[PDB]
RNA sequence: AAGCUCGUAUCAGUUUUAUGAGAUUAGAGGUUCCGGGGUCGAAAUGACCUUGACCUAUUCU
RNA sequence: UUGACAUUGUGAAGAGACAUAGAGGGUGUAGAAUAAGUGGGAGCUUCGGCGCCAGUGAAAUACCACUACCUUUAUAGUUUC
RNA sequence: GAAGACAUUGUCAGGUGGGGAGUUUCACAUCUGUUGCAGAUGUCUAAGGGGGGCUCAUGGAGAACAGAAAUCUCCAGUAGAACAAAGGGUAAAAGCCCCCUUGAUUUUGAUUUUUGUGAAUACAAACCAUGAAAGU
C-alpha cells in the first residue's frame, strides 16, 4: 500500500519460479496469482513477465494457456517489458504448433495461440515465415471457425516481409473463397480479410487479381459490394495506378494525370 | 538565438584544451523534455536530416552494383556473399553489429529477410533501396549531429520540436544546457 | 443521503416502484395482481380496454 | 351588430359549345490433417473398423 | 454522532512531514560479475592495471553526458501530531 | 472530596434520522455483457463532363486435347441485358470500350418545391474543358 515491499515480492516470486519447475501442474498457483496481482497493479515489474513467459513455454496445457491469456489480457503493456519478443514468438511457434506435432492443444487453444503470435508479429515487425504456410492448412471454408484464423492472418502482415509468401496465402484464399459458386458470406469474408491484409502489405497482390476482385463492386448482395468498395478506397490512396480509370475517384486520377507527365 | 554561439565557441575551445585522444570528437545533442508518456503508443518518427560517423557501411548488391561501389571506398557484398552465412547466428550477427548502417539494391530487399531476418530489423539498421529517432520506450533521446557548424544544432532542434532541457555534448567534453 | 435511490443507483450502476427491494422485473410481476383493469374518462366511456380485452377484429390471413 | 368606398354590371350548389388532360441421395465414393476408438505401433501421417461432415449426380420454378 | 473555532490559562518531553543540501544503489538465465536504460566511441592515462579487438548474451562493459526509479544522511526554517 | 483546560456551553460543517412534517404517485458483418441483446471496435455511406467507336442478355449450328461452363467463328436476337432483382425511361444510347479534361469554378439577378433554409430549375458576364462543328 504505502511502498512496495520488494523484500516480500522478490521472495514470493521465487516460489512461483520454483513452482513452475515442477512440471506436473503446480505452476497453476503461480500463474493464477500473478495475473491477479498484475490486474491489481501490485506487480508491475520486468521480473514477473518472465514468469508468464516461462509458463507459456511450459508443457502443461492449463499453464501455457494461463500465460497466453495473460499476454493477451489488442494486447497489454506487458509486451513493452519483454526481453526478446522475436525469440519468444519463434520458440512458441517451434515448440507448440509445428515442432513435434504432438497434437495436444484443441482448436479453441490453437486459435488463441495464433492470435498471440500474429498480434505480437504485426505490432513489433517480426519475421518467422513459417506462420504463413501453417495458416494455409486451416484456410478452408469447410474448417472449424475460420473467421478467427483469417482475422489473425492479417495481423501478422507487414510493410517489411517478402510479399510472395503472402501472395501464396492470398491465392489460396482467392481460390477457395471468391471462386465459382461460392456463397455471399464466404466471398465477403474472403475479400474483407484480403483488404485488411493489403492495408499492411499493399504490394502483396497484383493488379491482375485486384481487378478480378473489384469486379464484385455491383454484386447485388450488399456484403461483397461493401467489401469491394473498401479495397477500392484502400488502393485509391496507396497505388491508384493498379486500379483502372473507372475506379480512380476524381482525385487519384487527377493526381496521376499531373504526376504521369 | 546566439546563446548557442557562445556555447559552441568555447566548446570548440575545449576542442583545444584536452586536444586529442587520437580520434575525432563527434558532436551530439541530448533532448530532455516532459509532458509525454511513451508506454502509450504516442510514437514519433522523422528522418529529415542531412556528420562524419567514420563512414563504415555495407551495401549488398549484384554485378551491376559491386563494380559501381568498389569505388567510393565502401564495403560491398554479392548475394551469395550473404547466402553462405545463415548457418551461424553469431557470424551473421557480427556483421549486424559491425557497420553503422546498411543499404542494398532495389532487388534484394525482397530476399534479405530470408537470410538476415531476425537481426537487422530489431537493431534498427535495416537496408534501404537504391538503383530513426524512435520514441520506443523512454523519455531520453540522444542524436549525433556533427563533428569538429553551429547551424546544424538549431536545424535539428527546430525539427525535434516540429515532431513533438536541451544539451550539447562531445565525446568526452562537458555538458552545455 | 446514502438512503436515496439516486445514491443507490450511483453506487450500484425505468419503472414506478424500483427500490432497494423490488427491481424492474419484480415490479412488473407484482403489478399483475392489480392492473388487469379497465380505464375510463370522467363522464364514463372506454378509453383503454382491459388487458386481453382489446376488442378489435384483426385481419386473419 | 356597428358601419364606409362607392352603385359597377360582375356574379351563380344551373346549363350549352369548342378543346385539352424450397428439399431429396436410397443406390457410388472421398475426406476431417481436431473426434478418434479397434489387434498392432520403443517407433507408424497405417490393413481396416464404425460416428460422422463433406463433393456429388435428383426434383420444383 | 464525529470534526473546527471560541470559552482556554501556566509547563515539559517526544514522533511524522514540508525544503533544501547531500550519499549510494540494481542476481530470470548465460556471461569473469549484481547488465537501470539511452547516446556518443576505441584511453585522461598514478597502473598502461586497462578501454577496442575475444566469447556469452535482447542489450557489453574503459572514458563522459543525458534523465527514470529505489533507498537512506542533517535540520536555517516551516509546520502537524 | 472528585475532575480539570479535556468534558460542558455557544456557532458552523459532514453523517445518520418515516421517530415526525409536507407532498407526489441510416447499413451487411468477425471482435464484450443481458437474452437467442441494447452496447464496442472497423466499414460501407459511391466518377461527373463532352467527342468518337461498338451493341447487350440468351439461344442455335460449328472447331484438337476442350466436357454443361476455358478460347475462336457465323446466324437469329426491340432489349428479355446494363444503368446503386417482378415497375417507367434509354439501342449509331442515357449502355460497354477508347481520346481529352476535372463547369463538382466565380459574379448578377429569376422560378417551383418550399414563413426558416436547403433541393432542383431555367437565366446572363467572365475563367475553363470538349468536338472539325453545330453546340454541350
Amino acid at each position: 500500500t504505502n511502498g512496495k515491499n520488494q523484500k516480500l515480492n522478490k521472495s514470493t516470486q521465487a516460489v512461483c519460479f520454483n513452482l513452475l519447475d515442477q512440471p506436473d501442474s503446480q505452476g497453476i498457483w503461480a500463474t493464477k496469482l500473478t495475473r491477479e496481482l498484475w490486474r491489481r497493479g501490485i506487480w508491475d515489474d520486468s521480473r514477473t513477465v518472465e514468469i508468464m513467459t516461462q509458463a507459456a513455454l511450459h508443457q502443461d496445457v492449463k499453464i501455457v494457456m494461463s500465460g497466453v491469456m495473460f499476454f493477451l489480457d489488442l494486447n497489454f503493456s506487458a509486451i513493452h517489458l519483454l526481453r526478446d519478443p522475436q525469440g519468444f514468438a519463434e520458440k512458441l511457434f517451434k515448440e507448440h504448433l509445428s515442432g513435434k506435432t504432438k497434437n495436444k492443444f484443441d482448436m479453441e487453444q490453437k486459435i488463441s495461440l495464433m492470435q498471440l503470435l500474429s498480434r505480437l508479429i504485426g505490432t513489433h515487425k517480426l519475421i518467422v515465415l513459417g506462420i504463413y504456410t501453417f495458416f494455409l492448412k486451416y484456410l478452408t471454408p469447410k474448417q472449424r471457425d475460420v473467421t478467427r484464423i483469417m482475422s489473425a492472418c492479417a495481423q501478422a502482415c507487414h510493410d517489411l516481409v517478402p510479399p510472395e509468401v503472402i501472395n501464396v496465402m492470398v491465392r489460396k484464399i482467392a481460390d477457395e473463397f471468391v471462386s465459382d459458386g461460392v456463397a455471399n458470406e464466404v466471398a465477403a469474408a474472403g475479400i474483407n480479410t484480403i483488404r485488411e491484409i493489403c492495408s499492411r502489405a499493399p504490394l502483396a497482390i497484383d493488379e491482375i487479381l485486384l481487378q478480378d476482385l473489384v469486379e464484385y463492386k455491383g454484386s447485388k448482395a450488399k456484403g461483397v459490394n461493401m467489401a469491394a468498395k473498401s479495397l477500392i478506397a484502400l488502393y485509391r490512396d496507396v497505388a491508384p495506378e493498379m486500379l483502372k480509370k473507372k475506379d480512380r475517384g476524381k482525385n487519384a486520377a487527377m493526381e496521376v494525370q499531373e504526376a504521369k507527365k | 538565438s546566439s546563446q548557442v554561439r557562445e556555447h559552441v565557441k568555447e566548446l570548440l575551445k575545449y576542442s583545444n584544451e584536452t586536444k586529442k585522444r587520437n580520434f575525432l570528437e563527434t558532436v551530439e545533442l541530448q533532448v530532455g523534455l516532459k509532458n509525454y508518456d511513451p508506454q502509450r503508443d504516442k510514437r514519433f518518427s522523422g528522418s529529415l536530416k542531412l556528420p562524419r560517423p567514420n563512414m563504415s557501411i555495407c551495401i549488398f548488391g549484384d554485378a551491376f552494383d559491386v563494380d559501381r561501389a568498389k569505388s567510393c571506398g565502401v564495403d560491398a557484398m554479392s548475394v551469395d556473399d550473404l547466402k553462405k552465412l545463415n548457418k551461424n547466428k553469431k557470424l551473421i550477427k557480427k556483421l549486424s553489429k559491425k557497420y553503422n548502417a546498411f543499404i542494398a539494391s532495389e532487388v534484394l530487399i525482397k530476399q534479405v529477410p530470408r537470410l538476415l531476418g531476425p537481426q537487422l530489423s530489431k537493431a534498427g539498421k535495416f537496408p534501404t533501396p537504391v538503383s530513426k529517432f524512435q520514441l520506443k520506450k523512454v523519455l531520453c533521446l540522444a542524436v549525433a549531429v556533427g563533428n569538429v557548424l553551429v547551424n546544424q544544432i538549431l536545424m535539428s532542434v527546430n525539427f525535434f520540436v516540429s515532431l513533438l532541457s536541451l544539451v550539447v555534448k562531445s565525446s568526452m567534453g562537458p555538458a552545455f544546457r | 443521503t446514502g438512503k436515496k435511490e439516486k445514491s443507490r443507483r450511483i453506487r450500484e450502476g425505468r419503472v414506478k416502484g424500483e427500490n432497494f427491494y423490488r427491481d424492474s422485473k419484480r415490479v412488473k410481476f407484482l403489478n399483475m395482481y392489480t392492473s388487469g383493469k379497465e380505464i375510463r374518462n370522467k363522464k364514463g366511456n372506454l378509453i383503454r380496454a382491459a388487458s386481453f380485452q382489446d376488442s378489435t377484429i384483426p385481419d386473419a390471413r
